[PDB]
DNA sequence: ACTCTCGATG
RNA sequence: AUCGAGAG
């Protein structure tokens, strides 16, 4: 089973949690002389490198927002709000 | 050294407390802090 | 230009516990409606009791404030006490009373009037002589 | 223990160099020197000879950190006026004086008894 | 009256009253359809749950009961357009700037706030130096003591 | 620490040039904060350093017992009568720029005493160093090269951060990680795992 | 300077802490608590 | 719970803390020798190859350097004992074990860790002497001072852990607690005692010192404020040069007592736009307080730009005071004469209102309280009336000091300090009590052998006439013993039985968090709060505002 | 231990002072004040230096080995 | 005592008024007295309030207790936390103690009561009951090494 | 002269009371700290013990060694020992001098700096010669032997900055108080009562006029005049210090000048 | 000769102590301190000197009566982590670890009671020229 | 029922 | 392992 990608009552916009995970995970990618999706513009930090390619919503990692029940809503990171 | 070799233990309602019969007898502001205070005593 | 011009007459001058600024209260020798309250640097310009001393607000005589060179510069004054502050209040008594606060680097004042020109802008340039 | 060497107060490190000249980015015509193995003896002295110049508008100079013997020193300067000439020239001034001092020292020093 | 409430209003307006700088002398060019109908429909963007259903919706409105207040008294249309004059562009930038801080206010999903909350009140427990008060009256509400060492009744 | 109950470490050491004199020349041995004053209520260190001056210039001992009617204005009139101000204030110049301070500073002789807390003896730091045997853990000491307890206050503070993966990375490539084989049946540790 | 009053077993300087505690053959009267059957307990230490 | 709740773990160090005006707030000073002993694994990229090569090239003992390299196999090269030390091709893949460098995300950290700020993510600066150096604004959330206090320091072993410590746990990011919905941090110490000196109407500062200061902000805009005064000598006020620290769109209102738009007292606080209109700065502004300045600037600018803030009142501050220079002498404990006498007169008729009542009693003329003893109404009516007189002549002495009197500042601007102290310290230290009752009669009939049996009079049962600048009698001396050894003995105690609830707390709500329908539920999924908080805000972005429709009259409201 | 070459605070020798200090108070018989005064030691500091001192070298010199 | 009233002509005044303060308790037969008033009427027993007044108001009663003791030293904790402390002692049915005889005592997971007080025993009756453990309790990730559902880790991480 | 001018009011060998006259503040701060830290002198650096069965450790001997004021004069025509060519010192940069005494007599056998003895070649150069301005002759008491006490050791004196270590300081305590009347208002006095009666009369207000009442604040007035009293320890003559002082300032702002002209190096 | 007795606190209770011997005999100064007068008469004893209440390590602090109690507890329990000269003979002792003060020097202001305890022969600390004052902020 | 630091003795 | 002393 899942949940549709219609009818999603989470919060649209991007939690500070979320966010820490996905820093640290595509800085993890980069980390490790992965592919680098924007124009890297003096910037050689992997952490710094992953927050202007999150800026410009160039990740392609998707979020699984488990429901107490069993449920789960699937959030990925282009469609995410980032208000903070 | 002189204070270790005038040293008051005690074992196990209110021994804590300074007492008044200590005056002249037991040095009421030489004790331990946060543990074992006013159970060891300085004559 | 010029914002402002009159001739007021110390009435009362108060220490509040201090030793280089007193708090001044003055009224206009022209209009019997205008009242001003105004903190002074005495240790530099003395006021005592009792003073006709010359007021006068200006808007000019933003960029970096350059030492007075040479000068050989328009000093635009010739004044005995001079200030620069701002304006934050605009209290209106009544419409025959209109009264302005004035902030110079904490030495408030307030002038009470009638008929103004004093708009809320940081050019307040205030000349006292005499 | 971790305690830094003594000499390393007034003796200048590997590649160190005595002073750095950099463009100030905030005000047009200004300029930020880091005096490096100087203490305030000489900062509180320039600058202070640096607002005797009346074609100086702007003159100070501050120590980011005690631990570090360092100083930077910002001056600005009116425009056609090189800030640098007017460093050396608060330099020269100092000089004069501080030779006038000695030689009028020794000259009083020269009728005393005792 | 003073009372925790997330968005502080008074800064929001005094900041609007200041980055458009508006004179207190000139007629808004308001309508009072824009300020009523505006503030109305503000509250209904004002989001702490985003279920379809008529439980959640409930639960939304009794979530956000008390800052809508606080949100129609200071979004009268009297003080609008009296006690601060605001033009149409500032009470616009008002109401955005106003939901957004108000979305930014929502607990984020995840937050242990079970262990801050523990901390929140352990805490300050420590800074402590007639009824039993302070800490042995603490040790005896969280025990739950069957025989408290100074019970009393107050009869009104 | 001096001799009332007024204890603190070393922030910075400054040489005589930098440090504040008084026209006499004369530069502190030590500068101490007046915010441990009042909050402390420690009138007789003030009473100590007034008296220890006193005794200091006219070169008696200073009589500090107890139970004496020893006043404080008796002492401020014998300082007076050696020319400095009474209650021990003195007129200061600051070192950087040899300009004189506004407010005049309490200045006098005072008894310290060094305490045998120092700094090198407590200084410790560990990257990945010997193990414990029976839990394979870090060892506990300074002297033994030992690692810190992230105690459980610890592990609750960074739960209420949020810092799930540094509480993982704690509990496991900062101490004891180890890779155990489990039976899918019965799913013990029974699993003989003949590698290679 | 030293003033003696200590010990040396294996050349390690030991010190007997003086021991507090309640004296003996003396009669003291105690009020027991309000859950207790008895309400005085008059009792020795024999030594 | 002692391995697997908590147990020892490697890349960690402990020290000696101490303040440093001149460090940033989310930074923390690291000794040398633990920058060279804690290592960081970085594996080798195109971005860094060069960098990580100068590392290894200068090995251990130098710093910046490295201890380690890890190979594609597994291979550990320690860099101090090989032969191949100087010569190495590091190939993309491996890790390099580098010594920690300046702007490193590490956990610092105080014991007891009591909330959530006892361990906070500082900024690593590397320097000299073996003392952990931290900002004084950051003394507050962790609860320490510097009288040998140690600290500890975990640091983080890969990128996505340093990246919830730089993104999670940073320190500009717990400058508003969730805790009380109020910042915990704010200025004290010298730097709020200056800044209280400095924003006095009286304080004016001269050309040179003003451009010492202007330049000690690192966010200077290189734009010389004009000053207040221009005839006859230019003049800037403290306030004036404040207002540089504080950033553009800081809007800051509030009203004390006669607080009336010109504040003939200077009191109350009125800021607009970055510029402090009016009003003295100190503990109520810049302090950690509710609507407090921190509080706004971090609110509106920024967790950043507060942190900046911080640096920069610090800086400038520190620096008028270092030139201006505040100390404090027993003379900040000497009231006038007069003021003596009146306070040697109220104990006297203190003194006299307790005979009194102790004759009346005595006579069995006293009638009890409806619900206590005669004796305990006396207890109470003696007890209160020394009280009285404490407070009496402390006000009175408090009264008499002058706005010079440094004691007094520091009370003023909320530095440290308070009423009592004064009134202890200059008139009269008070009625010594042990478990609530006045000195009791530990030997038969009198608290003393120098009394006689059944004295109830104020001096015998342990009040102190005395102040501490005039001294304590024996009998004083030896009952104020008593009270502050329950002192003692009571906060031993209250910290053990503290020390328990904490963890009892902790270990019963540890499993309750926010899920993705704003419901606070546990381990089971049984749900404690349907939303949380009963309205879902986060307590951190939770300001308290006024309510103006619930008060004030009906014709009011109407109007 | 034995009498401080150098004042702390300022840095004036006080080291050649000592025997001298002791013969203007046993020799002259005069006091502390008067002695400290004619060795030139008028701040406080140095003074202090000298009257503070307790000469412990005597007492250690006392052992044979 | 004193109290704030409204007027009727709008204000809220000071209106005062004399309230029987008392040194016992029984709420059971004080509040059923002809002459004061049965709504208003409190005791500092919650446990009584609990009995008689419900569970409900008996978590008022608590919560206004805590944050009398919390409030009597003059600091201030927001009401979120000492709601859900409140709220999770009451949530259970009845007055639910933070000790090892209240909240240690539910049915949670075995190692999670483990890690408190009774550490052993519990281990004894949970391997006798055969109990299983979720694993989505802190604690048990925390002994299991693997990273907890907390904060970061309360969701999952994929690619699209 | 033109410039700055000086009124030597009291002379002599330890002292120099003097005004300093039209200066500006931070020129006369500056001198007072050069002459305080930044003045060249000879001192032991190292020690070398061969036998020592004295009461004293090893180090604290050689830390009172280090204090001992050395010859100063002509330490200009003297070298630091980090500049000279030479395997670790020489004769151009270091001077040599050796400690032997013993216990001799059943008494206590004292032990001076007078003892100390110049080893290594002066070439001429006034140095190393340990200052006594003991009455006795003896100096710097440095230790005490017993009856068969001795102490054997050999001292290695370098050329050092004051700011290295304070046993290279020149001078002790330098007085400097201007503006004897806070005619400029530099200091808000504290007070119970009165102002003038509780804080003592300056010594230097003899030399200044006093202010009348009458007289408003001079708010346009500066520091010019300013009194110093400048002590040296002995290892340079006063008048020496205080020049010395105003050459090495000069001749430190003279190699920023330098520093400024090599900057314009491409 | 019966000039002197010893008293335990058994014995303490029925007995009448003078404070200070002056209290036996039958305009003023405001800096002293207010000493209560000699309501009693049947005196049996009188105590040696007040500032024998004390022990070896309070004896030590200098004005203790001008003091917060708590402070004389704190300074009586770093008073044993001072350091000095423990004793004469340490450089002919193999103790476990040894500190001791390269320049001792007896307080400018002690207690009469510091004669007995021999620390003015043997004292612990040095007089630092202190300067309580806000200075770099360090 | 908080972290440390040592010392002893089996 | 346990015990003793001490640091905030
Ligand atoms: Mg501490
Ligand atoms: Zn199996
Ligand atoms: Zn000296
Ligand atoms: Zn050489």
């Amino acid at each position: 089973k899942a949940i549709p990608k219609d009818q999603r009552a989470t919060t649209p916009y991007m939690t500070k949690y979320e966010r820490a995970r996905i820093l640290g995970t595509r800085a993890l990618q980069i980390s490790m002389n992965a592919p680098v999706f924007v124009d890297l513009e003096g910037e050689t930090d992997p952490l710094r490198i992953a927050m202007k390619e999150l800026a410009e919503k160039k990740i392609p990692l998707v979020i699984r927002r488990y429901l107490p029940d069993g449920s789960f809503e699937d959030w990925s990171v282009e469609e995410l709000i980032v208000d903070l | 050294t002189l204070s270790h070799l005038r040293r008051t233990n005690t074992p196990i309602a209110k021994p804590r407390q300074l007492h008044n019969t200590h005056w002249g007898l037991v040095c009421p502001a030489e004790t331990p802090e946060g543990q074992a205070c006013g159970l060891v005593k300085n004559l | 230009n010029t914002l402002f011009d009159d001739i007021f007459q110390v009435s009362e001058v108060d220490p509040g516990r201090y030793n280089k600024v007193c708090r001044i209260e003055a009224a206009s020798t022209t209009q019997d409606q205008c009242k001003l309250t105004l903190d002074i640097n005495v240790e530099l310009f003395p006021v005592a009791a009792q003073d006709s001393l010359t007021v006068t607000i200006a808007s000019s005589l933003t960029r970096s404030w350059r030492p007075p060179q040479a000068g050989d510069r328009s000093l635009a004054d010739d004044y005995d006490y001079v200030m620069y502050g701002t304006a934050y209040k605009f209290e209106e008594v009544s419409k025959d009373l209109i009264a302005v606060y004035y902030s110079f680097g904490g030495l408030l004042m307030r002038l009470e009037g009638n008929y103004l020109n004093n708009l809320k802008q940081e050019n307040a340039y205030l000349l006292i002589r005499r | 223990m971790n305690a830094p060497d003594r000499f390393e107060l007034f003796l200048l490190g590997e590649g160190e160099s005595k002073l750095k000249i950099d463009p100030d980015t905030k005000a047009p015509n200004a300029v930020v020197i880091t005096f490096e193995k100087e203490d305030h003896t000489l900062g509180n002295l320039i600058r202070a000879e640096l607002l005797n110049d009346r074609k100086v508008l702007f003159a100070a100079y501050k120590v980011e950190h005690p631990f570090f013997a360092r100083f930077k020193l910002r001056i600005q300067t009116t425009e056609g006026y090189d800030p640098k000439d007017a460093l050396k020239n608060a330099c020269n001034s100092i000089i004069n004086k501080l030779g006038a001092l000695k030689t009028n020292f020794e000259t009083e020093w020269n009728l005393q008894t005792l | 009256a003073n009372w925790p409430l997330p968005v502080n209003i008074r800064r929001i307006i005094q900041n609007a009253q200041q980055t458009f700088h508006i004179d207190h002398t000139k007629p808004s060019d308001l309508t009072i359809k824009d300020i009523v109908l505006g503030v109305k429909d503000l509250q209904e963007n004002l989001l702490v749950l985003r279920g379809k259903n008529e439980i959640i919706q409930n639960a939304q409105r009794d979530a956000v009961t008390l800052f809508c207040c606080l949100l129609r008294s200071r979004l009268a249309t009297r003080r609008v357009l009296q006690e601060y004059r605001l033009t149409k562009q500032a009470f616009d930038w008002v109401l955005s700037n106003i939901e957004a801080q108000f979305l930014r206010s929502v607990v984020h999903p995840g937050e242990m706030v079970g262990v801050l909350a523990a901390q929140s009140i352990g805490e300050p427990a420590t800074q402590m130096t007639k009824v039993t008060s302070g800490v042995p009256r603490l040790k005896e509400i969280l025990n739950v003591a069957k025989n408290m060492k100074t019970p009393s009744l107050t009869v009104y | 620490a001096s001799r009332h109950g007024q204890k603190g470490t070393i922030g910075i050491t400054y040489r005589r040039e930098d440090m504040p004199f008084t026209a006499e020349g004369i530069v502190p041995d030590l500068i101490i904060n007046p915010h441990a004053i009042p909050s402390r209520m420690t009138v007789a260190h003030l009473i100590e350093c007034l008296l220890s001056k006193v005794a200091a210039l006219s070169g008696n001992e200073g009589d500090a017992s107890p139970f004496t009617d020893i006043t404080v204005e008796g002492i401020s009139k014998l300082l007076r009568e050696h020319g400095y101000q009474s209650r021990g204030f003195e007129v200061m110049y600051n070192g950087h720029t040899g300009k004189k301070l506004m407010a005049q500073i309490f200045f006098g002789p005072t008894y310290y005493q060094r305490l045998r807390h120092m700094v090198d003896d407590k200084i410790h730091a560990r990257a990945r160093g010997p193990m414990q045997v029976l839990t394979r853990q870090p060892v506990e000491g300074r002297s033994r090269d030992g690692g810190l307890r992230f105690g459980e206050m610890e592990r609750d503070c960074m739960i209420a951060h949020g810092a799930a993966s540094f509480l993982k990375e704690r509990l496991m490539e900062a101490s004891d990680a180890f890779r155990v084989h489990i039976c899918g049946i019965c799913g013990l540790m029974t699993v003989i795992a003949k590698l290679n | 300077f030293d003033m003696g009053g200590y010990f040396i077993i294996n050349g390690s300087e030991k010190v007997l802490i003086a021991q507090e505690r309640s004296a003996g053959n003396i009669v003291q009267v105690f009020k027991k608590a309000a859950p207790s059957p008895i309400s005085h307990v008059a009792e020795i230490r024999s030594a | 719970r002692g391995n697997l709740m908590g147990k020892r773990v490697d890349f960690s160090a402990r020290t000696v803390i101490s303040g440093d005006p001149n460090l940033e707030l989310d930074q923390v000073g690291v000794p040398k020798s633990i920058a060279k002993t804690l290592t960081y694994p970085e594996v080798v990229t195109p971005y860094n190859i060069d960098r990580l090569t100068q590392l290894v090239r200068n090995g251990p003992n130098e710093h910046p350097g490295a201890k380690y390299v890890i190979r594609d196999s597994g291979d550990r090269i320690d860099l101090r004992y090989s032969k191949r030390a100087g010569d190495i091709q590091l190939q993309y893949g491996w890790k390099v074990e580098r010594h920690i460098m300046d702007n490193d995300p590490v956990l610092f950290n105080r014991q007891p860790s009591l909330h959530k700020m006892s361990m906070m993510a500082h900024r690593v600066k590397v320097i000299p002497y073996s003392t952990f150096r931290l900002n004084l604004s950051v003394t507050s959330p962790y609860n320490a001072d510097f009288d040998g206090d140690e600290m500890n320091l975990h640091v983080p072993q890969s990128e996505e852990t340093r990246a919830e410590l730089s993104q999670l746990c940073a320190v500009p990011l717990q400058i508003v607690s969730p805790q009380s919905n109020k910042p915990c941090m704010g200025i004290v110490q010298d730097t709020l005692c200056g800044i209280r000196k400095l924003t006095l109407r009286d304080t004016f500062i001269e050309l040179d010192q003003v451009l010492n200061m202007l330049y000690w902000v690192p966010d200077w805009d290189g734009v010389i404020p004009t000053p207040a005064i221009i005839k006859p000598k230019p003049l800037w006020s403290g306030k004036q040069i404040l207002s540089v620290a504080i950033p553009n769109g800081i809007h800051l209102q509030r009203f004390d007592e006669g607080t009336t738009l010109l504040s003939p007292k200077d009191n109350g606080m009125l800021i607009i736009d970055g510029q402090i209109i009016f009003g003295v700065v100190e503990k109520k502004t810049v302090g950690s307080s509710n609507g407090g300045l921190i509080h706004v600037v971090t609110r509106e600018k920024g967790p950043q730009v507060c942190a900046k803030l911080f640096g920069n009142i610090q800086k400038v501050v520190n620096f008028w005071l270092l030139h201006n220079g505040f100390s404090t002498g027993i003379g900040d404990t000497i009231a006038d004469g007069p003021t003596m006498r009146e306070i040697t007169e109220t104990i006297a008729e203190a003194k006299k209102k307790v005979l009194d009542v102790t004759k009346e009693a005595q006579a069995n003329l006293l009638t009890a309280k409806h619900g206590m003893t005669l004796r305990e109404s006396f207890e109470d009516n003696v007890v209160r009336f020394l009280n009285e007189a404490r407070d009496k002549a402390g006000r009175l002495a408090e009264v008499n000091l002058k706005d010079l009197n440094n004691v007094k500042q520091m009370v003023m601007a909320g530095s440290k300090g308070s009423f009592i102290n004064i009134a202890q310290m200059s008139a009269c230290v008070g009625q010594q009590s042990v478990e609530g009752k006045r000195i009791a009669f530990g030997f038969v009939d009198r608290t003393l052998p120098h009394f006689s049996k059944d004295d109830y009079s104020p001096e015998s049962k342990g009040f102190v006439e005395n102040s501490y600048l005039r001294g304590l009698t024996p009998q004083e001396f030896f009952f104020h013993a008593m009270g502050g050894r329950e002192g003692l003995i009571d906060t031993a105690v209250k910290t053990a039985e503290t020390g328990y609830i904490q963890r009892r707390l902790v270990k019963a709500l540890e499993d309750i968090m926010v899920h993705y329908d704003n419901t606070t539920r546990n381990s089971l999924g049984n749900v404690i709060q349907f939303i949380y908080g009963e309205d879902g805000m986060d307590a951190a972005h939770i300001e308290k505002q006024s309510l103006d429709t619930i008060g004030g009259s009906d014709a009011a409201f109407e109007k | 231990m034995i009498v401080p070459v150098r004042c702390f605070s300022c840095g004036k020798v006080v080291g050649d002072k000592w025997e001298s200090y002791l013969n203007l108070l046993q020799e002259d018989e005069l006091d502390e004040g008067t002695a400290l005064s004619r060795l030139g030691l008028k701040r406080y500091c140095c003074r202090r230096m000298i009257l503070t001192h307790v000469d412990l070298i005597e007492k250690f010199l006392r052992y044979n080995p | 005592y004193d109290r704030k009233v409204p007027s009727p002509t709008g204000e809220y005044v000071k209106e005062p008024e004399w309230v029987l303060e008392t040194d016992g308790v029984n709420l059971s037969e004080v509040m059923t007295v002809p002459g004061i008033d049965p709504t208003r009427i409190y005791t500092n027993s919650f446990i009584d309030i609990m009995e008689v007044l419900g569970i409900e108001a008996g978590r008022a009663a608590l919560y206004k207790e805590v944050y009398n003791v919390i409030a009597s030293d003059g600091s201030y904790v927001n009401y979120r936390h000492m709601a859900l402390l409140v709220d999770v002692m009451t949530t259970q049915g009845g007055l639910t103690s933070v000790t090892r005889h209240g909240f240690n005592r539910s049915n949670t997971g075995a190692l999670m009561r483990c890690s408190f007080e009774e550490t052993v025993e519990i281990l004894f009756e949970a391997g006798a009951s055969a109990e299983l453990d979720d694993c989505r309790g802190v604690s048990e990730n925390v002994i299991l090494g693997q990273m907890a559902p907390i904060g970061t880790g309360a969701f999952d991480v994929m690619i699209d | 002269e033109e410039g700055p001018q000086v009124k030597i009011r009291e002379a002599s060998k330890d002292n120099v009371d003097f005004i300093l006259s039209n200066v500006d503040l931070a020129m006369a701060n500056s001198l007072r700290r050069v002459m305080i830290a930044e003045i060249p002198t000879l001192a032991i650096d190292s020690v070398e013990v061969e036998t020592n069965t004295t009461v004293l450790a090893d180090e604290f001997i050689a830390h009172r060694l280090g204090l001992i004021p050395l010859q100063s004069m002509d330490i200009e025509q003297l070298e630091y020992s980090r500049d000279c060519f030479c395997e670790d010192h020489c004769d151009k940069c270091s001077v040599v001098l050796t400690l032997q005494a013993f216990g001799e007599s059943e008494s206590t056998t004292n032990v001076y700096s007078k003892d100390l003895v110049i080893v290594s070649n002066l070439m001429g150069r006034n140095i190393g010669h340990p200052i006594i301005q003991d009455k006795e002759g003896n100096g710097v008491l440095i230790c005490k032997l017993r009856k068969g006490q001795e102490l054997k050791l050999t001292c290695v004196a370098k050329k050092g900055i004051a700011k290295e270590h304070a046993k290279w300081g020149p001078a002790a305590a330098i007085e400097f108080e201007y503006d004897p009347w806070n005619k400029l208002k530099h200091t808000d006095y504290w007070y119970e009562q009165d102002s003038a009666k509780e804080w003592p009369q300056s010594k230097n207000c003899e030399y200044e006029d006093p202010p009348n009442e009458g007289d408003p604040f001079d708010y346009k007035a500066q520091a010019d005049t300013f009194y110093m009293n400048v002590e040296s320890v002995g290892s340079i003559p006063v008048d020496q210090v205080v020049v010395r002082g105003i050459d090495t300032l000069q001749k430190k702002v003279a190699s920023i000048l330098l520093a400024l002209t090599q900057m314009d190096q491409d | 000769e019966g000039l002197v007795e010893y008293i335990d606190a058994e014995e303490e209770e029925s007995i009448l102590i003078a404070m200070q011997p002056e209290d036996l005999e039958p305009d003023v100064d405001p800096a002293k301190r207010i000493r209560v007068s000699h309501h009693a008469t049947t005196f049996t004893h009188c105590e040696i000197h007040p500032s024998m209440i004390l022990g070896v390590a309070a004896s030590i602090i200098p004005f203790p009566d001008h003091n917060q109690s708590p402070r004389n507890t704190y300074q009586s329990a770093m008073g044993k982590q001072a350091m000095g000269v423990f004793l004469t003979n340490y450089n002919v002792r193999m103790d476990t670890m040894a500190n001791i003060l390269y320049y001792p020097q007896k307080p400018l202001g002690t207690t009469r009671a510091m004669e007995y305890l021999k620390f003015r022969e043997l004292p612990a600390g040095q007089n630092a020229i202190v300067a309580i004052a806000c200075y770099s902020g360090y």
